[PDB]
């Protein structure tokens, strides 16, 4: 929700998600809801953006109506931020358990240490029944298992409003006797020395003994109590493992791309070399969270995002099957009206008209080659 | 009659005010008001900017315009019980202004930071900044500017001159709300982060000490309320 | 003598130093002794430390009671900070030469440029005889051999204490004439001017020529004695050569690691899988150059220190032989004083709680193969 807003350059060039699945549509509270898919980071990485040395996967929702559960980025879990190398493709994992009723927009996101968010597709998730049924039980190494919704809500409510109490006695004891006008008449002409006399002193002796006698009697008696804690666990995570993907047998080279403006459709032209054993197809170019599809070649079953899937926003001159060792060149538009609402339109007023993709290209018998594109967007008005 | 019920209203009109915004926010928050680009927010959040810009400019100039107008032209003959009256008449606005100050720094701008940590920022022009940066400053602006002008204008202690700390904790405050140039633009280029203590808030934060001005203004509207109503009572 | 208070996360995951080698344990003065050893730079190379770009090899030791005589990192002399690389294994070898009598606990440690100090294991030399006798010949380009031990100090000596007293002269030549209370009541009461006249400006203009005068003189003569000079030879040495292992044909999988609160054992459940064509076992654990051996597979012939060795301290459940391509989970037990006397279960007060550490297996050749592990490990108090 918070894309549609950030620079369609940078949306174009971070990072790449495909092969996104969603286990449910539709979940009660105290469900569980998976978010698996892959991300590639970009090659030519915006210099603007720092690179992923300290990233954090992270979930786009509206504050915690599902509860992160668990995180995955290669299998592992990833509590903390993780470092991410430039080209490499990880695969990911999200589980999410249902805490508040509502119709949500859940995205995969990923938060960089200096570049701020990069936001995947996101997916309408519904969420059914009542928030008081949510709970949150999580079992300690002491040996006692806690509801984290209300576990020390009590005892910080307890200590907050002591405190407050104690404060505000203070005040009050000061504010029995008037306070403004007249100390200030007394302090001003001449010497005050009336206005604090004991047992004002006294008063004053047993607060200050007090609070830091509590204090210390408090912190003892919460040593006592609690006798096994550890520090905050932090610190960034590196070693993720990436993807071992084969070399891809595709090579395509982008002849110039360019976008009418106005318009809602992307050409580019693209001379696509096929390597391997069998005859090839394009079936699918993703740009920005938005997937183009060749009918024709490949159909999703995934249950994508209705407005950032196009069924049919792909057209290929020449979309016959590519035999082995055959060179041929097309020309390859990408139109949807999700290139208009998501902005992609909007790349003509960034300042690197630049875009990067991802193009699938499908053989008869079914398996995809990913094959990476990338090169100068150039606007057309005439 | 010296302190009339004008207080009452000074309190009440802010917090039926705010809290009915409150509830609005809290309706239109998610559900017309997460998507800066869909046709609802611009009629439940962008139609709400430009109507409260609207009537902010519009109360502002009528209020001190009328503040200003019925000016004490004769103030050397007032009466020292009508002098107490209308001293009582500024710790009203004083009040106000206190309120005013507290919705619109401490409630609305750390309502701002929920938000800043909770939603990816899609504008300059979210529903918590709308509420709180161009509803809540200009309007605390409004009630001290108001308060500043009643003082000069009725309060002969006040008059001929201007009050340092008054002009401080008049203006000070009212600095924050074009700081927000530097927040949008220390959000937008720098930081590319949610930080709430990043150096791009210290605009606010220095703009806010300023508000510490209210002790010089408040022992100056003692000394004003004790020239003629000094006593007695007091020091005998 | 400077760790056993660093982060016991940190010993564990900054560099990992084997195969040490001290030449020799006890030496007379002017004797060389020669450190010798391997150390591996872990992958998981802490957030808070920089990555080693610039690194220093240096040693540990109280004060210059030994001289570096000579430091490689790969065979080649690193007088200067040095660019290492995570994840690689650089050979290293240091020579010292005895200079103060003693015993000496000397360390072989490396400085990180944005991490401060990586100790590795220490070990106690003796040096016999006197420090008087302890000789620094050097040989300059010039054709002159000196002695670093006193070599330029005459020099030093007399400018210093020239240009001492030529300011002690200055000073007494104005402290003759009473100095305090007169002068300043001579400065109130009406205009001084009486305090400073000729030939006190005299004096002055002649001690401001003489200094100018002298100093000038003076670097014209060590101009043209010592006629040839370079400056200060600085800058950080790339190109390290680091060590061309082969690629350990034995894979470890670290399936949970706890620790005892309070305790002197370390245990861990490790999923070993013998690749290659020979049957190994597992001989020794090293986490933070502490060495937890298995009496039955490896033995200790190095010298090294007795407080780091643990001849016993490596149980492991099923330490049979593993015959190639079997894979098997065995529970290993690292018990030893040392994991207490070190601190390394002091890690419950770290802000990271995880290990890193080397396990070598042996077969029956004797020919032995590195494999590096880290997991969390997770303390067990009930
Ligand atoms: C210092 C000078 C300050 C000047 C600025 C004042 C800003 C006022 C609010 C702007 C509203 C806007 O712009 O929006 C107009 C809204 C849009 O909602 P709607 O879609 O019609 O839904 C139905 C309306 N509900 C959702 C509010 C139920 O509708 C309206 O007409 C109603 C606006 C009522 C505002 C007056 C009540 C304030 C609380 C009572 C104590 C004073
Ligand atoms: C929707 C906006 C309604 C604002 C109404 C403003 C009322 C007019 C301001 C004003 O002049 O005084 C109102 C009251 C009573 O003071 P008055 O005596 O009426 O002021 C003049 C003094 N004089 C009679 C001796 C000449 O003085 C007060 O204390 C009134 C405080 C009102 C709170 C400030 C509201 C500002 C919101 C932007
Ligand atoms: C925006 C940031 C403000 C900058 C701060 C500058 C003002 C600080 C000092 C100040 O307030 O004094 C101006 C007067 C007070 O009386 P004086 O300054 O003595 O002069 C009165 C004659 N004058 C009204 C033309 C100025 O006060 C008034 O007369 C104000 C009431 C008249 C203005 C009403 C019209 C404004 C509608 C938008
Ligand atoms: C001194 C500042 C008081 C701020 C109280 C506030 O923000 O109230 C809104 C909140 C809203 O929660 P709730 O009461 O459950 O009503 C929800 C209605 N919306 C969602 C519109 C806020 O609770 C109330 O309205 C209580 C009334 C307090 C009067 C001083
Ligand atoms: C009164 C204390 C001010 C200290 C300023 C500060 O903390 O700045 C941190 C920042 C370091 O940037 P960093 O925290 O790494 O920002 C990370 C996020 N990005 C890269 C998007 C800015 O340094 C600067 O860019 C210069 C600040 C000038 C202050 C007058
Ligand atoms: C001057 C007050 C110092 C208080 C020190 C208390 C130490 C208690 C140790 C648990
Ligand atoms: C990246 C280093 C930033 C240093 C900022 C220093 C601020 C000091 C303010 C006087
Ligand atoms: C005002 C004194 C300047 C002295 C310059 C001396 C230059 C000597 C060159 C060797
Ligand atoms: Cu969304
Ligand atoms: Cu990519
Ligand atoms: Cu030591
Ligand atoms: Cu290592």
């Amino acid at each position: 929700h918070g894309e549609k807003s950030q620079a369609a350059f940078m949306r174009m060039r971070t990072i790449h998600w495909y092969d996104l699945s969603w286990s449910k549509e539709k979940v009660k509270i105290n469900e569980t809801v998976e978010i698996k898919g892959k991300f590639h980071v970009f090659e030519g990485w915006p210099e603007t953006v720092d690179e992923p040395d300290v990233a954090f996967l992270n979930v786009g929702m509206p504050g915690p109506v599902f509860i992160r559960k668990e995180s995955y980025i290669g299998g592992q879990l990833v509590p903390r931020s993780v470092r991410l190398e430039i080209g490499k493709t990880y695969d990911f994992r999200v589980v999410l358990k249902a805490r508040r009723p509502g119709d949500w927009h859940v995205h995969t996101m990923m938060n960089v240490q200096g570049g701020g968010p990069i936001i995947g597709p996101g997916k309408w998730i519904t969420v059914e029944g009542s928030m008081s049924e949510f709970r949150n039980p999580v079992t300690t190494l002491t040996g006692q298992t806690v509801d984290l919704e209300n576990y020390n809500e009590g005892n910080t409510y307890f200590w907050h409003a002591f405190w407050f109490a104690i404060g505000v006695a203070w005040i009050g004891y000061w504010s029995r006797r008037p306070i403004f006008i007249p100390r200030l008449l007394m302090v001003d002409a001449g010497r005050a020395d009336e206005l604090v006399s004991a047992t004002d002193r006294k008063v004053a002796m047993g607060f200050l003994a007090a609070t830091i006698l509590i204090v210390v009697m408090a912190m003892s008696s919460a040593n006592s109590k609690y006798p096994i804690t550890i520090p905050l666990q932090a610190g960034t995570m590196r070693g993720m493992k990436p993807l071992e993907l084969p070399a891809p047998t595709v090579s395509v080279k982008v002849e110039d791309a360019t976008y009418r403006v106005p318009g809602r459709a992307m050409r580019m032209k693209l001379t696509i070399t096929n390597h391997g054993n069998s005859p090839i197809r394009l079936g699918e170019f993703y740009t920005a969270s938005v997937r183009f599809l060749d009918s024709d070649v490949y159909k999703d079953t995934t249950g994508y995002p209705e407005d950032l899937l196009a069924e049919d926003g792909l057209s290929v001159s020449d979309n016959s099957p590519l035999a082995p060792g055959e060179t041929r060149t097309v020309d390859v538009t990408a139109s949807d009206a999700a290139w208009e609402v998501y902005r992609l339109s909007d790349i003509i007023y960034d300042p690197d008209s630049r875009f990067a993709g991802l193009l699938f290209f499908f053989d008869a018998t079914g398996n995809r080659q990913v094959v990476q594109i990338d090169a100068p967007l150039i606007p057309s008005f005439m | 009659l010296l302190d009339k019920k004008w207080l009452t209203f000074a309190l009440a009109i802010y917090t039926v005010f705010y809290l009915w915004v409150r509830w609005y926010e809290g309706v239109y928050g998610w559900s017309a008001g997460l998507d800066s680009f869909a046709p609802e927010f611009e009629t439940y959040w962008m139609n709400f900017l430009y109507t409260e810009i609207v009537l902010e400019i519009v109360t502002a100039s009528i209020l001190w315009g009328y503040l200003w107008k019925t000016r004490d032209r004769n103030l050397a003959a007032l009466t020292p019980r009508e002098e107490l009256r209308r001293n009582f008449t500024h710790l009203v606005w004083l009040v106000a202004y206190a309120w005013a100050i507290y919705w619109g720094a401490s409630y609305f701008t750390e309502q701002d930071g929920t938000w800043h940590q909770t939603i990816v920022r899609d504008t300059d022009f979210t529903p918590s900044h709308i509420i709180e940066f161009y509803l809540s400053y200009p309007i605390y602006i409004i009630t001290g500017f108001a308060a500043f002008i009643y003082a000069k204008t009725r309060l002969p202690f006040f008059a001929k001159g201007i009050s340092l700390p008054y002009l401080v904790l008049v203006v000070g405050p009212f600095m924050i709300l074009p700081n927000v140039g530097l927040n949008e633009w220390g959000h937008t280029f720098w930081f590319m982060e949610e930080l709430f203590v990043a150096p791009l808030h210290y605009g606010f934060v220095i703009f806010g000490w300023l508000a510490l001005a209210v002790m010089g203004t408040l022992t100056q509207t003692f000394y004003s309320f004790a020239q003629g109503g000094l006593g007695q009572s007091l020091c005998e």
